[PDB]
């Protein structure tokens, strides 16, 4: 089906404390892939998944020169917000910047996309067309007018819709047996007494891949969205994800409850059933 | 400036057997700056090897990180992980419940 | 594999 790559660059000023930090971070679909930290000894970009180590020097070296230049530039991105927004040299400022591309289940180009944030609110975004910006506020509209100026834009254009998806297509050719699986969500129930009149039911899914699944769950085939307690899809640490979705029912009455699981993963969508 | 608080689950990678080998696992989500402490305590102290993924974060902007350490579970010994962050105003404890 | 050109803000 559908996949995306996606990058992930965080920029942290440290004021008396040296140079910012700078974290790159890039996935496939939800798979890290590649890592680079202007803190770590290496100094350079380094592989997080197995299928990438087969890259060779000429593409780490080249990762690495290209995101040390990412590194440089958000550094002086972050003197040039202080700047902009008229702040002190003592506080600590944050820049995020994600870009990427999506291709939909034929491998062509369906989506791409660049934006940055500063101290966690948008800055600006290039739009969906790939040709015009959002500005968030006046500091931003500054970027705006300079990135229009030099057409940034275009060029941002012919990787997002070219070099970015060829790099994605290929990825997912050498990384087939990590990128183009499904691993089903491992299913079950738990049951435990609140009271002597209410048991919690907790439906459990473990160990899937990719991370978009549903838990639901039905009282007499009627969805119970404002009684369900559901955490956040969490990494399981080796690639895999779970969640877990439970309600509270008065004891006796667990017959009624249905979990509901969705993921692609799936032969088709699982009922669970606690007895 | 914004300040979210981070979301906290403490759990095992895999589902804990007393005498059998896994990780431990402290997932904080959702929150900004990215600035956080994150530690994993056995029976109240500090785990010292304890590992984390490289930062990231959501289509939100907020940050999060899988802190995480080889265990062995046992029927007693107790763990917990010990978050702060600067919307906390003292470190928050959440305790692995084997079946969270 | 990442932007080979870089800008600044």
């Amino acid at each position: 089906g559908s996949h995306s790559m996606r990058y992930f660059f965080t920029s942290v000023s440290r004021p008396g404390r040296g140079e910012p930090r700078f974290i790159a971070v890039g996935y496939v679909d939800d798979t890290q892939f590649v890592r680079f930290d202007s803190d770590a000894a290496s100094q350079r970009m380094e592989p997080r998944a197995p299928w990438i180590e087969q890259e060779g020097p000429e593409y780490w070296d080249g990762e690495t020169r290209k995101v040390k230049a990412h590194s440089q530039t958000h550094r002086v991105d972050l003197g040039t917000l202080r700047g902009y927004y008229n702040q002190s040299e003592a506080g600590s400022h944050t820049v995020q910047r994600m870009y990427g591309c999506d291709v939909g289940s034929d491998w062509r180009f369906l989506r791409g996309y660049h934006q940055y944030a500063y101290d966690g609110k948008d800055y600006i975004a290039l739009k969906e067309d790939l040709r015009s910006w959002t500005a968030a506020d006046m500091a931003a509209q500054t970027t705006k007018h300079k990135w229009e100026a030099a057409h940034v834009a275009e060029q941002l254009r012919a990787y997002l819709e070219g070099t970015c998806v060829e790099w994605l297509r290929r990825y997912l050719e050498n990384g087939k047996e990590t990128l183009q699986r499904t691993d089903a969500p491992k299913t079950h129930m738990t049951h435990h007494a609140v009271s002597d009149h209410e048991a919690t039911l907790r439906c459990w899914a473990l160990s899937f891949y990719p991370a978009e699944i549903t838990l639901t769950w039905q009282r007499d085939g009627e969805d119970q969205t404002q009684d369900t307690e559901l955490v956040e899809t969490r990494p399981a640490g080796d690639g895999t994800f779970q969640k877990w979705a439970a309600v509270v029912v008065p004891s006796g009455q667990e017959q009624r409850y249905t979990c509901h699981v969705q993921h692609e993963g799936l032969p088709k969508p699982l009922t669970l059933r606690w007895e | 400036m914004i300040q979210r608080t981070p979301k906290i689950q403490v759990y095992s990678r895999h589902p804990a057997e007393n005498g059998k080998s896994n990780f431990l696992n402290c997932y904080v989500s959702g929150f900004h700056p990215s600035d956080i402490e994150v530690d994993l305590l056995k029976n109240g102290e500090r785990i010292e090897k304890v590992e984390h993924s490289d930062l990231s974060f959501s289509k939100d902007w907020s940050f999060y990180l899988l802190y995480y350490t080889e265990f062995t579970p046992t029927e007693k010994d107790e763990y917990a992980c010990r978050v702060n962050h600067v919307t906390l105003s003292q470190p928050k404890i959440v305790k692995w419940d084997r079946d969270m | 594999g990442i932007l080979g050109f870089v800008f600044t803000l």
